[PDB]
């Protein structure tokens, strides 16, 4: 990996930068970053895994795993997908979530 | 087993491919888990689940399977050696 699995990022651009897809550790901060950056690029967010950061560690809790399989014709849909996403990792902050892995579909 | 988008999308980055997956599985059941997961987390459909599940492999190294509908729920990163496993795992039974 271009990251280190020791660090818990708090930039989403450190996602792209970095190669981090499906395994990156992110702050809520950089969750939300990367959801949004991901629209811009146009990619679909195929899911999102919640977990607590112990500071180091990542703990990933299944019961905080989002899955948002994509449709055939999914781009006018991405805006959706961006809300969705964003509305997930909110609501897992709100339930005490620390961390959160994204993949896109790339 | 069924494997969706998004387990597609990880296991070249946490570094299991298609064999490693269906070997580990083969090896026999190691430990159990649940998968709980609301309406919200399963958009478009909403269904949720609350299902007994099963873990295949080791720490580390493992794959969760639901019960019921046979779809993989998790696959640890064995890029990360400091993985810790999910909390609702418990290996043995």
């Amino acid at each position: 990996k271009l990251f280190e699995h020791t660090v818990l990022y708090d930039s989403g651009d450190a996602f792209f930068e970095l190669k981090g897809n499906a395994s990156m550790k992110l702050s809520p901060k950089a969750a939300i970053e990367v959801c949004n950056e991901a629209a811009k690029k146009g990619l679909w967010i195929l899911g999102i895994d919640g977990g607590h950061w112990l500071n180091p560690g990542f703990r990933i809790d299944s019961s905080a795993s989002w899955t948002y399989d994509m449709p055939e014709e999914y781009k006018s849909k991405i805006p959706e997908n961006n809300r969705l996403a964003i509305e997930n990792i909110k609501d897992d902050i709100e339930n005490g979530y620390t961390a959160f892995i994204i993949t896109l579909k790339m | 087993l069924k494997i969706d988008q998004k387990i597609r999308g990880q296991m070249p980055e946490r570094g299991w491919t298609e064999d490693d997956i269906k070997n580990t599985v083969s090896n026999g059941a190691t430990g159990t888990s649940f998968d709980k997961r609301s309406p919200k987390k399963t958009p478009p459909d909403y269904l949720g689940r609350n299902d007994p599940a099963t873990v295949y492999g080791s720490p580390g190294k493992y794959v969760v399977v639901n019960d019921r509908t046979g779809e993989v729920t998790q696959i640890s990163d064995k890029t990360d050696p400091g993985w810790v496993d999910d909390s609702r795992i418990q290996w043995g039974n």
